[PDB]
RNA sequence: CAAGACGGACCAGAGCGAAAGCAUUUGCCAAGAAUGUUUUCAUUAAUCAAGAACGAAAGUCGGAGGUUCGAAGACGAUCAGAUACCGUCGUAGUUCCGACCAUAAACGAUGCCGACCGGCGAUGCGGCGGCGUUAUUCCCAUGACCCGCCGGGCAGCUUCCGGGAAACCAAAGUCUUUGGGUUCCGGGGGGAGUAUGGUUGCAAAGCUGAAACUUAAAGGAAUUGACGGAAGGGCACCACCAGG
């Protein structure tokens, strides 16, 4: 047998331990697989057993326990393990252009928006589900849909203002047959 | 010159290449200088021309 | 063709996935790394330059290496996982998991996933300018 | 309800120019209605286009008439260059688009529903208008998607096709159940007539 | 058109006596062909070996490099190399608030084997500590970091490999750096990192037939 | 193996420095604030025309080295009109050493020194007082947590302290109830930080710096929304579904 672990932040230790029945629901019931948080590693261990209904499921267990891990909402972290084609595009907010202090944390905003909406409206748009941890952008979707998410974030992150950036988003979804 | 540089030069190659590249550099700024100086004056002169006929040469008899 | 062992025993390979933003690399090894086994590119079965780092090539290359390492007798894998690291992107792309799916998917044994890519102490320069990048 | 077509005769332009367009005799202008509210349904054709929906997301009903004109000229100069028998634009100015009037001596070609043609005129014409929608489907790479018996007309023998200004591309989200549908009122009005040589509307999908 | 794996043998690599697992796998080698001898050819080969595939009892997060040396009749001889840590360990090491000490030692041990050894070492969040922070001022640092040095080097120079390799797999340096350490300031996790090669003695058998039996 | 580069993650609304700025270990060098003092000198002080050190990046002279990146320059795409746009190479430069240059959105857009004037609870450094917790129970001191108090800082929250055109500010408060000391500097908008002159500079440039003429506004804070080419609902057999 194999088994998968996923690290576990402090920063979301707790958020786990929340949500640790609804995350070990699926991960035993629709999948088979043994879970177990190694608090000395403090690490979750997915492993497979005789209950395995079959193979790559033990992946799709350790890319929603990733996905939780992130920072993602449940729900999408249980549409990822049950559709196929989902993907976690994540990218550091210092590859798209070199940004220093406190300019940097307003690019942040530039993604963001009052209250979120930008990030809102861009998710809606695309399809996608972002989340902004305090360094780095983590996009998951379809590969379409987060490549348009990663021009629309790497735009927004150029300096480029938040109307034209929704616009050319909005232009780009109409032109990809959505 | 847009030769790129190898690994195999040595000095007075390197040396005569950097100090011609310095030459037409200090030239160039020279001529930079004197399209200043030459525009200058021509707006000198064009302002002083367009604010006579402000003064002098605008109406109808 | 192959290593003389039992059914028991399963044989050990390196496969390196490198998830460039062009494409993907699927280059299997031995534990050693030196001698090689098959190396399928995306460039191998999509003709065309979109779809090179496509999910889609990267699972016909992960089903190529695959087949080939049935052919070979290596029945089990170690999975290093390399993005183009640098300067560059640091995270893994979406052609790493599809194709790490994909081989999951044709009855390979998985053994350590390791993140492998050649992540600087600190770049040189970023390729792009002071301006941006990325449209 | 959506254009006004004109009959007008054209002029002898003096110019001797080697490039200048040769002027027909006789002209139609086609000006688009632009103060009529009852263009709010045409917008499932337009958005679905990838050569204007970067400027049907964001254009005025002026802006939508223009774009509109310059669809129909397009479609136009791409039938001709397949060998369709269709009107040639001469030249296309805003709303108003100056094509080549079909008829003679200031009288527009009856349409095919009109004309009270044969049983071999009428199988010619069924022909014609398949060979026409194969060329479309194949040549063109477009979709008529309004074709009937009032968008047919007959001059000479010969089945001329208008109003292409609805027409997509097949790539489109619906193109081919566009397609399909005007093969089977093409298919209708031909059974109508007494073709008995008349494919199905299924055949005639499947063959276009 | 000609396979090359036809022409190519399966070779043995195992691990030497002192890890509880002994096969470490196969290795595809291309055999001789008059000029070049494949025995030699595989000389100079280094395998990342885990832990867990060596003792089984052990933890999963370190990892080996190791030199062949020599071929016995389908069989290769293992030298110990190096050992570092993985890096989702390395990785999952790094918090937000925590002090992190590096320091790097260059010993040469008793049997003439010249290493590079490496050490990590985080600060301890107290029991009661309210308190997020947790900062180690700079001489406490560079007190633990001297400590650190003179503890390593106390515990590798006066040892041949043999005792160095046995203490570092249950991480008997670790352990006593953070016994040593709770005077100074108390510290969470520490671990020998990285384990570099700098200096090889003369290649010769005999320490290699008493390394493997 | 070699070459030069940069010291991420740790990295904080933290720290130090007059500012510019400063992040790999170890040693040396001479500094430096704060704290503690029933130490010493006794008015030695604040701010400053003149004058003087430092001064990011870029630039300019002499050398060295040139990994990456790259002004210029060379390709390829894109079209009613593209020459911006995007990707491929690439010189000076980016690096070090010694001299010039002295400018930045060099920004807290807030001179320096001093007094008074609300609260809170965190952080850094030093000091003081301490139930208790850990150095395998430590044999005495001693490091690391916890509760306070003091001083000097870095910042936050909140207030009908009072101000203020307001945004906002515990100073931008103690301002018609107008006077603690002092330095620099602005006078509607353009012309214009331009010309001329002086001076510094190898040069580029810097410092000082007008006028003629020209206009009735230019501008600052906050409040709504005609309109979205912005998105949602909700309504109606003079709309739709099922039909008649």
């Amino acid at each position: 047998e194999e088994t998968r672990k996923i690290p576990v932040p402090a920063n979301r230790y707790t958020p786990l331990k929340e949500n640790w029945m609804k995350i070990f629901t699926p991960i035993v019931e629709h999948l088979g697989l043994q879970i177990r948080f190694n608090l000395k590693s403090r690490n979750v261990e997915i492993r497979t057993c005789k209950e395995t209904k079959d193979v790559s499921a033990l992946t799709k267990a350790a890319d929603f326990v990733k996905a939780f891990i992130l920072g993602f909402q449940v729900e999408d972290a249980l549409a990822l393990i049950r559709l196929d084609d989902l993907f976690l595009e994540s990218f550091e907010i210092t590859d798209v252009k070199p940004l220093k202090g406190d300019h940097l944390s307003r690019a942040i905003g530039r993604i963001a928006g009052k209250g979120g909406k930008t990030k809102f409206t861009i998710e809606n748009v695309t399809r996608t589900r972002i989340v902004l941890a305090d360094v780095k952008v983590h996009i998951l979707g379809s590969f379409q849909n987060i490549k348009m998410a990663r021009t629309a974030i790497c735009n927004l992150i150029l300096g480029n203002p938040p109307s034209k950036v929704y616009g050319n988003i909005r232009a780009v979804a109409s032109r990809s047959a959505d | 010159s847009t030769q790129p540089r190898s690994k195999n030069e040595s000095k007075e190659d390197k040396r005569a290449r950097k100090q011609a590249i310095k030459e037409e550099r200090k030239e160039r700024r020279v001529e930079k200088k004197a399209n200043k100086l030459a525009f200058k004056l021509e707006k000198r002169r064009q302002e002083k021309e367009l604010l006579n006929l402000k003064k002098n040469v605008e109406g109808l008899k | 063709l192959g290593p003389q062992v039992a059914e028991g025993e399963n044989v050990f390979g390196v496969c390196h996935i490198f998830a460039s933003f062009n494409d993907t690399f699927v280059h299997v090894t031995d534990l050693s790394g030196k001698e090689t086994i098959c190396r399928v590119t995306g460039g191998m079965k999509v003709k065309a330059d979109r779809d090179e780092s496509s999910p889609y090539a990267a699972m016909l290359a992960a089903q190529d290496v695959a087949q080939r390492c049935k052919e070979l007798g290596i029945t089990a894998l170690h999975i290093k996982l390399r993005a183009t690291g640098g300067n560059r992107t640091k995270t893994p792309g979406p052609g790493a998991q599809s194709a790490l799916r994909a081989l999951a998917r044709s009855g390979m044994k998985i053994g350590r996933i390791e993140d492998v890519t050649p992540i600087p102490s600190d770049s040189t320069r970023r390729k792009g300018g002071r301006r941006g990048r990325r449209l | 309800k959506e254009s006004v077509v004109f009959h007008a005769y054209g002029g002898s332009m003096e110019d001797e120019k080697e490039d200048s367009k040769v002027i027909p005799t006789e002209c139609a202008i086609k000006v688009f209605k632009t103060t009529l509210n009852e263009f709010k349904n045409r917008d499932k054709y337009i958005k679905d286009d990838f050569r204007f929906k970067d400027r049907f997301s964001k254009l005025n009903p002026r802006k939508i008439i223009r774009m509109w004109a310059e669809k129909e000229m397009h479609n136009l100069a791409r039938m001709q260059r397949a060998g369709i028998p269709c009107p040639t634009v001469v030249l296309l100015k805003k709303h108003i688009l100056v094509m080549s009037f079909i008829g003679h001596d200031q009288v527009p070609a009856p349409k095919l529903k009109e004309v009270k043609l044969n049983s071999e005129e009428m199988k010619e014409a069924y022909y014609q208008t398949l060979h026409l929608m194969r060329q479309l489907y194949h040549e063109c790479t477009l979709v008529h998607a309004d074709l009937s018996e009032y968008n047919m007309l007959w001059h000479a023998g010969k089945v001329w096709l208008i109003d292409v200004s609805q027409s997509v591309e097949p790539t489109h989200p619906h193109g081919l159940e566009f397609l399909f549908r005007d093969c089977r009122n093409v298919s209708q009005f031909f059974q109508k007539g007494g073709v008995k040589e008349a494919l199905s509307e299924r055949e005639l999908f499947n063959a276009v | 058109v000609v396979d090359p794996f036809s022409k190519k043998d399966w070779y043995d690599v195992k691990a030497p006596a002192m890890f509880n697992i002994r096969n470490i796998g196969k290795t595809l080698v291309t055999r001789t062909q008059g000029t070049k001898i494949a025995s030699d050819g595989l000389k100079g080969r280094v395998f990342e070996v885990s832990l867990a595939d060596l003792q089984n009892d052990e933890v999963a997060f370190r990892k080996f490099k190791l030199i062949t040396e020599d071929v016995q009749g389908k069989n290769c001889l293992t030298n110990f190399h190096g050992m570092d840590l993985t890096r989702d360990k390395m990785c999952s090491m790094v918090k937000k608030w925590q002090t992190m000490i590096e320091a790097h030692v260059d010993v040469k041990t008793t049997d003439g084997y010249l290493l590079r050894l490496f050490c990590v070492g985080f600060t301890k969040k107290r029991n009661n500590q309210i308190r997020k922070t947790s900062y180690a001022q700079h001489q406490q640092v560079r007190q633990i970091r001297k400590k650190m040095m003179e503890i390593m080097t106390r515990e590798v120079q006066t040892n041949d490999l043999k005792e160095v390799v046995n203490k570092l797999i249950p991480d008997s340096i670790g352990k006593d750096i953070e016994k040593a350490c709770q005077s100074i300031y108390p510290l969470h996790d520490v671990f020998v990192r990285k384990v570099k090669m700098l200096k090889k003695p003369k290649f010769e058998l005999g320490k290699l037939m008493e390394l493997h039996g």
